[PDB]
C-alpha cells in the first residue's frame, strides 16, 4: 500500500477521451431543448415536486453527476445563465461540439496548448468580428425593444402571451433606474418581485405600480382601502423588549409591581404619539406587534402591519420613496409614505392582499403572477427572469445582433478568410473553430425537421455572399431568411459571453490529462 | 443517453414519456368519471390513520389519493388551485384534461406534431371563450336565480331533500350578507358543527355560536338581553417581560404583596364592573365578556359576583364577527371605555353537547354575520357536509359577483361543439384537425353524465347533439330521461367565471402536458 | 373477488383487462412496425448466450423477443402459424391486430359494448373478403410474373441487388420442381450454405450438393462421369441382434474367425464391385455411392482399391432429392442389385472448405432436385438471408398455387376501404360503427409504408384516397415518392391466400381478443 489507499487515478487519451465522451454526453440531452421550435421538459425534483421548464440552466441545475467535468460544465451554465439569463439555451451545446471537433485532432498527436493558441487566436476574431456587425439602436424607442423582448422570449411557452410579457418585461425595467450614481444609474432585479397567485389567467397577471404583501390587517377597524395613505416602516418591534443586559427587579412596596407594569404600557404609549405627530396613515415592521400599540393606533386612525421580510420592506421603501426607520423618537417626516396612489387589502379567495400602488414615481414593484399553478408561474417567472434579464442588458448596451445563426456563419467565413491567411499547423484548428460554429443553426434545422445539410450548405452558401450578413433561418419554415425582416434580434454582449465562455470551457477541459478521486479531507 | 451521465438516474424517451402522461391522466381521469353529477357517487376515503371520506369533489379524493406518478400530482395541483378558486367542476377540468389528450394522442399516434395541435387548441380556446364570453346570460340578483345554482351546485354533494334543506340556509346567510359591495365569504361565515341529532337539522342560526362555554358555576348559562363586551387583552395574571423576582421580610406582607399583584387586574374588572353597573343599572338585562385570550379565576369571581358573563381564548377572527353581528367596538384597552363601544344583541345563551360546551349570540339588529351550524350524526357527514358547504357558499360567491350566469348541465358545450365546429379552416388547415379534436374534448361532461346517468353515449349525445332551429336552444339533458332539455327554463345554472377558468386552466395544463418529451429521474441519493 | 378463493391468486377486469391488452398489442404493433416496407429495418438479436440476428421477419422476432404479456404469446402463435402458412405479412398482420384493436378500443371507450362491433366485423370481412375473392388477378405461371413477385417479395429483407440476384434462382427452381400439378418444396429445395466468398455468390446449383466427404485420401476428389450408388445399408460392421457367444480353441481359429467374422461385408461390398466392375468396364466412367449410415474403413479400403466414391451417414431426406436428382433406385438389399438400379451424373467432385468437407453432384440432364447453396461471408447473414429465402419461396409455391395474384403494396387495403367506407348501414346500423372502424383499421399498411418511408402519412392517404374514374384503380403508394402507383404496372405482387387468410385471421383474433373480460392466474406452487 503506497499512494492513498483506494483512491483512483486515471492518465492520458482515456482521460481526455472521457471528458470528451462526458463532454458530449452533457450537451445532446440538451440539443433539442433551443429555438422558437424547441421542446419542453418536466423534472423530478429530489423532493416530490414537479419542475417543467426549457430553461436548460435549472434542468442542468437540477442534475447530479459523478464525472468532474460534467459538473464544471453544469456550473458554467449557472454562471451564464446568471450572467445573461438565456442563450444557456445553446451556451453548453456550443460548447461540446467545440470540443467535439476539439478532439478530432487529438489523434492528430496535436498537442492541445497549441490548439488552444489558435482558440485564444480564434476568440479575438470572433470578438472583434462580432462589433463590426454589431448593431446601435436607441433605447428610449419601446416597441424595438418588445421586438427584442418578444425576439428573446420567442423560444418558452409564453410566446403566445408575448404581448404582454413584452409590456409586462419593458415596464418593470424601464421604472428601475437607481440614478443616485448620476448619469451612471444601475436597475437591480432584486426589487423587482415576482408573486405567484393561482387562478385567474396570464391574461390576469399584470404589472403593479408597487408592492404586494401577502398579510391581512392586524385590527379590523382599520381600513382596508386609502386614497393617499402615509407610511411608516418600522424596522424595529412596537412592543416592550428586555433589557438586553440581564437587568433584574427587586420591589419593597407594594404599588411597584403594577407601577412598573404600567411604566412599560407608558413607554408604549410613549413610542405611539410619536409616531401620531407626524400624522402617518401606516405603520410597517418587520417584527411584531404590541396590540396595546395596535389598540392605539386605531385609536389614531392609522393601519398597521407586522412581521414582514425585510427585502419586501426596503422594496415598500423604495415604493413609496420613503427610508426605513428603526426609532420611532428619531422618525423623519422625510420618510413619510408620501408617493402611495393607493393603499388597498384585497382578498384573492382565501388571502387578503396589500395593495399599494400608483406611487408618483415608483422605482420599485412587484409583479403579480395570475396563471394556472405555481409551477407553471414558476416557469412564467423563469421567461420573465430571463426576461427582464436582457432588457436591464440591452440598457447596458444599444448594440444589438442578428443570432440565429446569420452572425455566426458572419463569424465563420470571416474566419475562413482568416485561416486561409493564417498559414500554419494551427491553421486546421482554427478552421474547426469556424466549422464547429455551425452546428447551432443546424440544431435549429434539426428542431424544426428540415433538410439540415440542404438547408444549412445554401446557408453557407447564402453568407458566401459579402452583400448580405443577416441572413439567417426561419424558426418554423426553416428556411433561409434575412434577419431584418424576421424580427429575430439580439443584443451583443448576449453572444459575447456565449464565445467567452465556450472557449474558456474548451481550454479548462482541453488542458486535462489525469484523474485522482477519494480525497477523504 | 444520460444514463452514460448517471446508473441511478431515470429517464425515459419522447414517444415513451408522451405515452405515460396521457395513460396516467386518462388513467387519471377514469377514477374520478363516477363522480360528478347529482346521479354521481361520493366515494369513501380510508385513512391510513383509519379515518374516512364520504366526498364526491376530487379534490379532496385527488388530495388524498395517493399517487406517485408526478402529473397526476401535477394535476392535482393545479386542481388546487381551481377548488381554491371555485370549488366544484375540478371534476370537469381533469375530465377535461385527459380526454383532450386522448384525441390529441389520436392524432400525434398518426404521427401529427403536438406543437401544431397545441397551436390548434390555441386558436381552438381562443373561438370558445367568445362564444362563451357572448353566451352568458345576465341575470340579476334575484334570490330564487341565488337559490336554483344553490341547488344546482348542491344535488351535485349531498341529498336531494339534504340540498334543499340547505339550499335555502347558505342563500339566506348570503342574503344577509352583503353590504353591497364587497363579501368576503370569511368572516360573516361561521362554519360550526355540532355532533348532534341530524344531518338535515343542520340550520344556519341568525346569529354567531362559540365553540366553548363559561369555566364558572355562577355564570347564568341564558342571557335574556346580551350587552356584550369584546376584548382581547388578557384578564388572566401576567408577569412582566424584565426580571422582577421581590423580596420582603413579613408575611404580612407577603400577603400584602399578594394584593397587590392582584390589584392592577383588580383594577381592570373595576372598570368593566362599574361600567356594566353602570350600563346595566337595570335588573333586567344581561352583561357579557369576551376575551380571546384566558380569563383569571379570580377575575371569574369577580363577574360572577357581579353575574357577568365572560368567555376566554376564542379566535382571533371570532371578534371581527363579534363585531359584525353585535356592533361591538372590539378593544384592548379597557382604560378608554364607554358604553358606547358595546355590543347588543336579542339573545345570547350556552347550550351544552355531551362533554363540550357551545355559547349562542342571537337577534342582532342588524347582523352582518351569522353561523352556518352544522348538527351531525357522525363526525366524516360533518367533514362531508361541510366542505360542500364550502362549495355552496363560493359559487354564491362567485354568482353575485358576475351579473351573468351560465345554463348547467354542459349545455354550454354543445353549443361551443358546434359552434367550434362551425369553424371553416380558416386556421392553417393542420391545426384544424388539432380544433376537430379540440372540440371533440369538450363533450365529455355530458358523456359522463349520462354514462353517470345510465343512457347510451352516442345515440344520447346524437339526440341532445340538437340545436333545434334558429333556435338552435340551450339544452340542457335531462338528468333523469337523458333527454335534451333547456337548463334555463329547468334553473339549471353556473358561474361564467367558472367555465371561464376552467378551460383556461385547462387549456394551458394541456399544452404543456403535451409539449414535453422524456421524464428524468437524477437526483441526490 | 376470487381473490377470496386465493389469496396469491391474482385476476384483472372487464374494464382492466380489457385496457391491459390492448396496451399490449398497441406496444407490440408499435416495435414491429417499422419492418414491413421495402424500406424498412431488420433487426438484430442477441441471446443471453450470446447469439445474434439480423432479422426482420416479426415472427422470427416475436418468437424471439422474450415477452411475457399473453395476448402477444397468443399473437405469436398464430402469426408462427402464418409463417407456416406464408412467412411474411406476419409483419402486416400484427400491424393489423392492434391497429384494429386500437380503432376497437375507440369506440368501447365511448361505452360501446364490444359485442355489437365484433358483428359489424363479421359482415365487414365478409363484404371485404366478397370485395376480396372478385379483385385478384388471374395470372398466368409467366415466368417474369412470378419473377416480379419473387422480387416484390425479397426486397422485404435483403438490399434490391440481393434479391435481384436471389430472385433469377427461386424462380428456375419453381420452374424445375413442379410435376405440374403438385409442389411440396422439402426434396427439391435444399438449403445448404457455406461461410465462403460472398453473400451474393450464393447460387442455385443444377446438381446438389453434400454436407460432408470421402473419409479417404485415396478417394477420387473429382469424376467426369458419375454413376450413382443410392443406399441406407451399414457397411459398418454389424454383429447379429441375438446374443451369440462364440468361442474358439485355437489361435489359428482366432484369425480363423478374424476372417468369417468379415465375410459377411466382404460379400455385401463384394456385390456392388462385381456391379460396378459389371457397370464400370470402362475405366472413364466413375462410381459413386451414398449411405444413409456408416462405412467399414476396411469396406472403406475395399472401395479404395477399386477407387470407388462413396459416402455415409446422410440425412433420411437427402437420398428422395438425389432420386429426385440421378434417378437412382434407393435400395436396401444389394443381392438383388440391377444397373437400372442405378443413378447417373453428368459431373461429380467435392468442394473442401474449412475444416468441413462438401461434395458435388453436377450435370443431371433433367433434374427433379436442385439446391440453394447459400455462400455466406457472416454466419448470421447466412442465417439472414435464409429466412429471407424460405419466405421467398413460400410466396412463389402459394403463388403457382393460386392461378390467381393480388397486386401488393397495400393497394388493396385502400380499395377494401373505398368498397367498405361505400357501405351503408344495411347494417343494424350500429355494426356501421365498428364497419367504419373496420375499414378504418385497414389502411395502416400504406400509413406505416408512408410512415416507415418518412413521407406524411394523412396528405398521402388522402391523395391516394383518390379512386379516379369508372377505372378507380388498384392504386399503390409509391414505395420511395410516396405517390400513387399502378402495382400492377409496376408488376407489386402478393398472394391472394396471404390476403385471404391474414383477414380472416386477424378477425378471428380480434373477435376474441376484445372477448376476454379478466385474465385468472391461479396456480399450484
Amino acid at each position: 500500500l503506497v499512494l492513498s489507499q483506494n483512491t483512483k487515478r486515471e492518465s492520458g487519451r482515456k482521460v481526455q477521451s472521457g471528458n470528451i465522451n462526458a463532454a458530449k454526453t452533457i450537451a445532446d440531452i440538451i440539443r433539442t431543448c433551443l429555438g422558437p421550435k424547441s421542446m419542453m421538459k418536466m423534472l423530478l425534483d429530489p423532493m416530490g415536486g414537479i419542475v417543467m421548464t426549457n430553461d436548460g440552466n435549472a434542468i442542468l441545475r437540477e442534475i447530479q453527476v459523478q464525472h468532474p467535468a460534467a459538473k464544471s460544465m453544469i456550473e458554467i451554465s449557472r454562471t451564464q445563465d446568471e450572467e445573461v439569463g438565456d442563450g444557456t439555451t445553446s451556451v453548453i451545446i456550443l460548447a461540446g461540439e467545440m470540443l467535439s471537433v476539439a478532439e478530432h485532432f487529438l489523434e492528430q498527436q496535436m498537442h492541445p496548448t497549441v490548439v488552444i493558441s489558435a482558440y485564444r487566436k480564434a476568440l479575438d476574431d470572433m470578438i472583434s468580428t462580432l462589433k463590426k456587425i454589431s448593431i446601435p439602436v436607441d433605447i428610449s424607442d419601446s416597441d424595438m425593444m418588445l421586438n427584442i423582448i418578444n425576439s428573446s422570449i420567442t423560444t418558452k411557452a409564453i410566446s403566445r402571451w408575448s404581448s404582454l410579457a413584452c409590456n409586462i418585461a419593458l415596464d418593470a425595467v424601464k421604472m428601475v433606474q437607481f440614478e443616485e450614481n448620476g448619469r451612471k444609474e444601475i436597475d437591480i432585479k432584486k426589487y423587482a418581485r415576482v408573486e405567484k397567485i393561482p387562478g385567474g389567467i396570464i391574461e390576469d397577471s399584470c404589472v403593479l405600480r408597487g408592492v404586494m404583501i401577502n398579510k391581512d390587517v392586524t385590527h379590523p377597524r382599520m381600513r382596508r382601502y386609502i386614497k393617499n395613505p402615509r407610511i411608516v416602516l418600522l424596522d424595529s418591534s412596537l412592543e416592550y423588549k428586555k433589557g438586553e443586559s440581564q437587568t433584574d427587579i427587586e420591589i419593597t412596596r407594594e404599588e411597584d409591581f403594577t407601577r412598573i407594569l404600567q411604566m412599560e404600557e407608558e413607554y408604549i404609549q410613549q413610542l405611539c404619539e410619536d409616531i401620531i405627530q407626524l400624522k402617518p396613515d401606516v405603520v410597517i415592521t418587520e417584527k411584531g406587534i404590541s396590540d396595546l400599540a395596535q389598540h392605539y393606533l386605531m385609536r389614531a386612525n392609522i393601519t398597521a402591519i407586522r412581521r414582514v421580510r425585510k427585502t419586501d420592506n426596503n422594496r415598500i421603501a423604495r415604493a413609496c420613496g420613503a427610508r426605513i426607520v428603526s426609532r420611532p423618537e428619531e422618525l423623519r417626516e422625510d420618510d413619510v409614505g408620501t408617493g402611495a396612489g393607493l393603499l388597498e387589502i384585497k382578498k384573492i379567495g382565501d388571502e387578503y392582499f396589500t395593495f399599494i400602488t400608483d406611487c408618483k414615481d415608483p422605482k420599485a414593484c412587484t409583479i403579480l403572477l395570475r396563471g394556472a399553478s405555481k409551477e407553471i408561474l414558476s416557469e412564467v417567472e423563469r421567461n420573465l427572469q430571463d426576461a427582464m434579464q436582457v432588457c436591464r442588458n440591452v440598457l447596458l448596451d444599444p448594440q444589438l445582433v442578428p443570432g440565429g445563426g446569420a452572425s455566426e456563419m458572419a463569424v465563420a467565413h470571416a474566419l475562413t478568410e482568416k485561416s486561409k491567411a493564417m498559414t500554419g499547423v494551427e491553421q486546421w484548428p482554427y478552421r474547426a473553430v469556424a466549422q464547429a460554429l455551425e452546428v447551432i443553426p443546424r440544431t435549429l434545422i434539426q428542431n424544426c425537421g428540415a433538410s439540415t445539410i440542404r438547408l444549412l450548405t445554401s446557408l453557407r452558401a447564402k453568407h458566401t455572399q459579402e452583400n448580405c450578413e443577416t441572413w439567417g433561418v426561419n424558426g418554423e419554415t426553416g428556411t433561409l431568411v434575412d434577419m431584418k425582416e424576421l424580427g429575430i434580434w439580439e443584443p451583443l454582449a448576449v453572444k459575447l459571453q456565449t464565445y467567452k465562455t465556450a472557449v474558456e470551457t474548451a481550454v479548462l477541459l482541453l488542458r486535462i490529462d489525469d484523474i485522482v478521486s477519494g480525497h477523504k479531507k | 443517453a444520460v444514463k452514460t451521465l448517471n446508473p441511478k438516474a431515470e429517464v425515459a424517451r419522447a414517444q415513451a414519456a408522451l405515452a405515460v402522461n396521457i395513460s396516467a391522466a386518462r388513467g387519471l381521469q377514469d377514477v374520478l368519471r363516477t363522480n360528478l353529477g347529482p346521479k354521481g357517487t361520493m366515494k369513501m376515503l380510508v385513512s391510513g390513520a383509519g379515518d374516512i371520506k364520504l366526498t364526491k369533489d376530487g379534490n379532496v379524493l385527488l388530495h388524498e389519493m395517493q399517487i406517485q406518478h408526478p402529473t397526476a400530482s401535477l394535476i392535482a395541483k393545479v386542481a388546487t388551485a381551481q377548488d381554491d378558486i371555485t370549488g366544484d367542476g375540478t371534476t370537469s377540468n381533469v375530465l377535461i384534461i385527459g380526454e383532450l389528450l386522448k384525441q390529441a394522442d389520436l392524432y400525434i399516434s398518426e404521427g401529427l406534431h403536438p406543437r401544431i395541435i397545441t397551436e390548434g387548441f390555441e386558436a381552438a380556446k381562443e373561438k370558445a371563450l367568445q362564444f362563451l364570453e357572448e353566451v352568458k346570460v345576465s341575470r340579476e340578483m334575484d334570490r330564487e336565480t341565488l337559490i336554483d345554482v344553490a341547488r344546482t351546485s348542491l344535488r351535485t354533494k349531498v341529498h336531494a331533500e339534504l340540498a334543499d334543506v340547505l339550499t335555502e340556509a347558505v342563500v339566506d346567510s348570503i342574503l344577509a350578507i352583503k353590504k353591497q359591495d364587497e363579501p368576503i365569504d370569511l368572516f360573516m361565515i361561521e362554519i360550526m358543527e355540532m355532533k348532534h341529532k341530524s344531518e338535515t337539522d343542520t340550520s344556519l342560526i341568525r346569529g354567531l355560536v362559540l365553540d366553548h362555554g363559561a369555566r364558572h358555576p355562577d355564570m347564568k348559562k341564558r342571557v335574556e338581553d346580551a350587552y356584550i363586551l369584546t376584548c382581547n387583552v388578557s384578564l388572566e395574571y401576567e408577569k412582566t417581560e424584565v426580571n422582577s423576582g421581590f423580596f420582603y421580610k413579613s408575611a404580612e406582607e407577603r400577603e400584602k404583596l399578594v394584593k397587590a399583584e392582584r390589584k392592577f387586574i383588580e383594577d381592570r374588572v373595576k372598570k368593566i364592573i362599574e361600567l356594566k353597573r353602570k350600563v346595566c343599572g337595570d335588573s333586567d338585562k344581561g352583561f357579557v365578556v369576551i376575551n380571546q385570550k384566558g380569563i383569571d379565576p379570580f377575575s371569574l369571581d369577580a363577574l360572577s359576583k357581579e353575574g357577568i358573563v365572560a368567555l376566554r381564548r376564542a379566535k382571533r377572527r371570532n371578534m371581527e364577527r363579534l363585531t359584525l353581528a353585535c356592533g361591538g367596538v372590539a378593544l384592548n384597552s379597557f382604560d378608554d371605555l364607554s358604553p358606547d363601544c358595546l355590543g347588543h344583541a336579542g339573545l345570547v345563551y350556552e347550550y351544552t353537547l355531551g362533554e363540550e360546551k357551545f355559547t349562542f349570540i342571537e337577534k342582532c339588529n342588524n347582523p352582518r354575520s351569522v353561523t352556518l351550524l352544522i348538527k351531525g350524526p357522525n363526525k366524516h357527514t360533518l367533514t362531508q357536509i361541510k366542505d360542500a358547504v364550502r362549495d355552496g357558499l363560493r359559487a354564491v360567491k362567485n354568482a353575485i359577483d358576475d351579473g351573468c350566469v351560465v345554463p348547467g348541465a354542459g349545455a354550454v358545450e354543445v353549443a361551443m361543439a358546434e359552434a367550434l365546429i362551425k369553424h371553416k379552416p380558416s386556421v392553417k388547415g393542420r391545426a384544424q384537425l388539432g380544433v376537430q379534436a379540440f372540440a371533440d374534448a369538450l363533450l365529455i361532461i355530458p358523456k359522463v353524465l349520462a354514462q353517470n346517468s345510465g343512457f347510451d353515449l352516442q345515440e344520447t349525445l346524437v339526440k341532445i347533439q340538437a340545436e333545434h332551429s334558429e333556435s338552435g336552444q340551450l339544452v340542457g339533458v335531462d338528468l333523469n330521461t337523458g333527454e335534451p332539455m333547456v337548463a334555463a327554463e329547468v334553473g339549471v345554472w353556473d358561474n361564467y367565471c367558472v367555465k371561464k377558468q376552467l378551460l383556461h386552466s385547462c387549456t394551458v395544463i394541456a399544452t404543456n402536458i403535451l409539449l414535453v418529451d422524456e421524464i428524468m429521474r437524477a437526483g441526490m441519493s
